[PDB]
């Protein structure tokens, strides 16, 4: 970051400043960057999960223009307006993050049959959705969970959602937030760096599934880029005061 | 094929990016 | 012995532990082996420098427009002339280009309030020579030809020469505390659709649209040497003030136009050629 | 700071800028942006071995290749770009001395510091914008305007003054070290010897008078302030 | 164990040692032995039990070689990735083990029929699976949980999950943990003392089920035995960095 | 009295108590007659020379490989030449046999750090003499026929005679502070299924193949005496350092290759003959 | 160490925190930023001539 007050040379009388409005409605301060990226952002809103896969994919990596839909192209998984949140704002201006990020997943189900989430450590591959791991046609007798990496376990009936807390398993200093190209095929190790791991979710039968994001209590951004290159049209779909 | 997978030669360095020669590209 | 627990409490079960907050308390269940660790910060921390909120990074110096300013332009001609609501740019177009680092900032709030800082930089030289005069307007405003209307407001007249910068604090004075953002709270067209009057009518907010321009004039026409140039142009920066404030935070006014592409599976989706 | 009166060598109260074997005067005041702080304390664990610097070689100014800026450049445009320390090795100034370490070593931390020299007539009017992106890998072609120039570390030339600028660049990468040179027998997975990058852009069009110059030149200089190198190798030559 | 420090009798100057990167990333420190084993591991995945049978038996023992898929053998109602565990990989090292174990059921179903739990103390047999006890065609009557040993229930409708902590209840001072042959028919009352009791899971109805495990708070091993003789093939199955 | 009781308080639901943690608290239920009671450690006990942590097992010496030294190796031969990678031994092919128990406490971990300790055991005499030369090489290595390449990084020449043993910390200098380890973190393939670029695009993880090797030349051409043997055989022990590091348990490596047999029922299964 | 946690306590489940009631305790949770932050009255505040009760 650069304020940019080195240039202000100027040393004449001005208008005064008036007194900060802060605090005045009300004591809750919604300024903090460390605050905004701690709210919850919706990721995949009702997407369908199966058995018959290893599970779903979820890479552990802030929500930015990453995630973010263009018109008029391949369609994906991920909701829509990812892109437009306050939280995926704020991710446009820092390339680096670390600490740990808080995932939020409800199922869909009230029933007996538990779905488990499973933290994989950062392996340097990028993969989301549903994936067949190694293009096998059975799962249950070897499961992602059962390997015996870190696992929790939601339980529909007793509580349909749980949150867990990833950590921030990697050999970087930083995780990069994005890059210029998402789908460019540049060598293959740095392409990683992106992500710190991933969730993967395996349910018993087929259901539904909402995942939610933010980041944890312990979590830092830096490396500031200062606001990107934008397009607008709030204008056009709303009247005037004025008719 | 998907477009975005290789930059076109003219514009790009062996690792797959812009040059720095290349000043156009803004 | 087996004695009985007397002791009991009425409980009212709430799926999620302060889901909306961004402060306070959580449920979350660390994935680790110790369930209180945390990421260690001793080595590799924020930088002091670092903006650690949004009222930093308004207070950002960012170029929001120009202008140029000739020999030609006889005394109390407009150069310059906009409304100055740092929530929309403009209110009867489609923007694109780059967006100043308060606008950027504002465009993610419902609510600002405090002053607005300009700084004019005139891109010229010892042998360039005028003088402008630049003035706040608020409610009403004055017409293109009447400069008294614009000299009777809150003004600053910059003698140019060897100074080439002058600074101007636009001081807040409204009917209210805060004023209400003009970009809508939540808008879900992505698609261009084309705009009828049945989706203006179920719009989620009404545009109050800002009457408060900021205008500069002609008070001495530019005189230069005939070895420089006739004409110059003037870089008008803008920051939020140093009692500049947001609240209300909603979906954001402006979103990355140039080079924006989805994510894909690396390296399942055709990666290996 | 403040000028005098007119002497046989005009208004003598030129500064000057002593490093090493190589001295910069400056006819006017000079800009520079905040001494701000690298990554420290990893370096001891990421190297087993003790980390060398050499001062002497890597610690003195180094000009590059010259800038053109022309009456024809419009505002966001790119009149130079350079991926460092890759650009400093093997494409400008290639036999220079501050080079000589980089061909042994294979990683290192790099605190550099550039001084820009404009020279414009004084019926000329113009400005130019530098500033640093930090770790710009696959990062190049966006937040790349005069806008997002204004935010980052940046120094402004005004083009008819002839003002000195002096951009310090801290060690702010992913990684703990970055890797020097690339080798028929390394690894392709990493990208190595760019760990920054440096836009140099048209932030207001260059204006001339009547019968006027239709361009005027600026010269970049560089040197690293704290260049530690660690992981000693067989020397080779550079790209 | 022995470090092999004995032969080192070289004396002569060495490079550095450096600085430990422990707690760099993270304080959460996962290299004890204890908190690993202390991580549970996932053994049936989606079994199956039935009213007609005395109940499921699940014998009370680590992880282990024991409990591994070969390729191409007989199949078993065990998880094939039991082998692979990195809590498996702790116990191929270490002969010996004492203290609670920890064994958590999940019951697939929400409904007021109760299942039942029931540590049975080490008798010599190592069973496991559904079990018809004496070959008997009812056990409605006189159920194993009635008899009248320590018995703990689930009531899918409530929590559909218990973790119940079984007692080191054995005449050895340590239970082994492995054997060079799972299927050899030696003298049967050393084949015994590999386990100290089993956990037996009867249901009112047929229902489905899941059984972790883990080592409790209260639990050593010892008689290190070192590394055994191994083969791997991961390599195959992975893109190098460079295509 | 029956007084009302007034106090409540909003609770989130959770099934388990700390299930994927190796410390902190449980909801465990003890299968006993007293609820609080616990294994007592009176008399037995863990003894104090096992290994408490997998740092432990990772400073206990194994034979990783051997190699010959002949008469007739003319100097600047590579003697050994090994990509030295605690994740993986080959990257080109299956590995069978015995690995040591730094390789193998690894393998269940998917970051290490930290220096590695070589020892080079010489199966000789006091009539044997020569002259070898250890190097650690990193990023870029050296051509096999250029021993002089091979002499301008860390290395440690070891004079052979009386003296057997040789000690050589392998200093720890990479571009980050942890590496990733080379083996995948999940493999489900369990029944040597044959591979195709499909599965392969669908790994896991993308195995960043380590560049950083250990070379050993002939210095000083081995000159024995005519009564003893032309070639003695090397032993290459290898354990972690004293600051070696692990982190993020995952599916391990290796696995049990000799002798596994799955359980059966005793004596259900037939044991009666 | 991993030891379990043998404290325990019978609850009565009950959907809402005093919903007859008028003053008291409440399980309220604020839609804000800040989860324990309210309306300030620090210069907009009730007027002391106005009613307080419906007495």
């Amino acid at each position: 970051m650069d304020t940019g007050a080195k240039e202000d040379e100027d040393e004449t009388a001005n208008f005064s400043d008036g007194v900060t409005a802060m605090g005045f409605q009300s004591l809750d301060t919604q300024v903090s960057i460390k605050d905004i990226l701690r709210r919850p952002v919706l990721l995949f809103n009702h997407v369908e999960l199966d058995p018959d896969y290893t599970g779903f994919f979820i890479p552990i990596m802030p929500p930015s223009r990453m995630m973010q839909y263009k018109s008029g192209d391949k369609e994906t998984s991920f909701q829509r307006l990812i892109g437009r949140t306050p939280q995926a704002a704020i991710m446009n201006l820092f390339r680096f993050w670390r600490g740990s990020l808080r995932y939020t997943i409800i199922i869909h189900s009230t029933d007996g049959h538990p779905i488990y989430v499973t933290h994989v450590p950062h392996t340097g591959n990028r993969v989301y959705g549903l994936m067949k791991v190694n293009n096998l046609h059975e799962y249950t007798k070897v499961p992602i969970f059962g390997c015996g990496l870190t696992t929790e376990m939601i339980i529909p009936s007793v509580n349909p959602s749980i949150c867990v807390e990833v950590p921030f398993d990697t050999e970087n200093n930083w995780a990069v937030t994005f890059d210029e190209d998402a789908q460019r095929n540049y060598s293959w190790r740095d392409k990683g760096d992106t992500v710190t791991g991933h969730l993967v979710v395996t349910p018993v039968v087929s259901v539904y599934m909402s995942v939610w994001v933010e980041a944890g209590d312990d979590f830092e951004v830096s490396n500031f880029y200062g606001p990107p290159s934008v397009k607008t049209n709030d204008w056009n779909y709303a009247f005037s005061d004025e008719h | 094929d998907n477009p975005h997978r290789f930059l076109p030669a003219n514009v790009s360095n062996r690792w797959n990016e812009y040059s720095s020669a290349y000043l156009p590209r803004v | 012995d087996k004695p009985k627990d007397v002791s009991s409490i009425t409980i009212i079960p709430k799926p999620r532990l302060g889901f909306p907050h961004g402060k306070g308390k959580s449920d979350a269940v660390a994935m680790r082996v110790n369930p209180v660790a945390l990421t260690s910060f001793q080595d590799v921390s924020a930088y002091p420098d670092e903006p650690r909120t949004t009222l930093d990074i308004a207070r950002i110096w960012g170029l929001r427009s120009t202008f140029n300013w000739g020999s030609g332009d006889e005394h109390g001609k407009e150069l310059f002339n906009t409304v100055l609501d740092p929530g929309l740019r403009f209110y009867d177009q489609d923007y694109e280009g780059q967006i100043t680092p308060m606008e950027y900032v504002t465009g993610l709030y419902n609510f600002w309030s405090g002053p607005i800082e300009l700084r004019f930089d005139f891109v010229s030289n010892a042998f360039h020579t005028g003088t402008v005069i630049i003035s706040a307007e608020y409610n009403r405003s004055s017409t293109n030809t009447d400069e008294c209307q614009s000299h009777s407001t809150y003004t600053k007249t910059f003698h140019l020469g060897e100074q080439k910068s002058v600074h101007f604090t636009v001081p807040y004075i409204y009917d209210t505390v805060v004023r209400r953002n003009t970009a809508s709270a939540y808008l879900p067209v992505t698609d261009y659709d084309k705009v009828d009057n049945v989706s203006r009518a179920q719009a989620m907010g009404i545009r109050a649209e800002s009457k408060m321009r900021v205008k500069v004039r002609v008070v001495n026409v530019l005189r230069p040497v005939a070895s420089t140039t006739s004409t110059i142009e003037v870089l008008v920066y803008m920051r939020g003030g140093k009692n500049y404030a947001l609240h209300g935070l909603k979906q954001s006014t402006y979103w990355p136009s140039n080079s924006v592409v989805p994510i894909d599976s690396f390296p399942p989706d055709g990666y290996d050629p | 700071e403040v000028p005098s009166k007119e002497s046989i060598q005009g208004d003598a109260t030129q500064q000057s800028s002593k490093e090493e074997n190589t001295i910069i005067t400056r006819d006017q005041q000079q800009t520079v942006s905040e001494n701000i702080p690298s990554t420290v304390g990893d370096l001891v664990i990421a190297s087993s071995e003790p980390t060398q610097q050499f001062r002497s070689l890597t610690n003195r100014w180094m000009p590059i290749n010259s800038i053109r800026v022309t009456v024809n450049g419009k505002r966001n445009d790119l009149l130079a770009q350079y991926y460092i320390p890759e650009d400093f090795l093997s494409t400008h100034a290639k036999c220079a001395p501050n080079t000589i370490p980089f061909e042994t070593y294979v990683y290192g931390k790099y605190e550099l510091e550039m001084k820009f020299v404009a020279n414009g007539n004084k019926f000329q009017c113009g400005k130019v914008i530098i500033s640093v992106k930090f770790d710009s890998y696959q990062a190049d072609n966006i937040n790349t305007g005069f806008q997002a120039a204004l935010s980052r570390p940046h120094i402004m030339l005004d083009l008819s003054t002839n003002n000195e600028g002096v951009l310090k660049i801290p060690f702010r990468y992913h990684r703990a070290f970055v890797r020097n040179q690339t080798h028929k027998t390394a690894t392709a997975g990493v990208r190595p010897g760019k760990f920054a990058s440096i836009y140099v852009q048209v932030l207001s069009p260059l204006q001339t008078g009547e019968g006027g110059a239709n361009d005027m030149f600026i010269r970049p200089f560089y040197r690293y302030t704290r260049a530690e190198f660690a992981g000693m190798s067989y020397k080779v030559p550079l790209t």
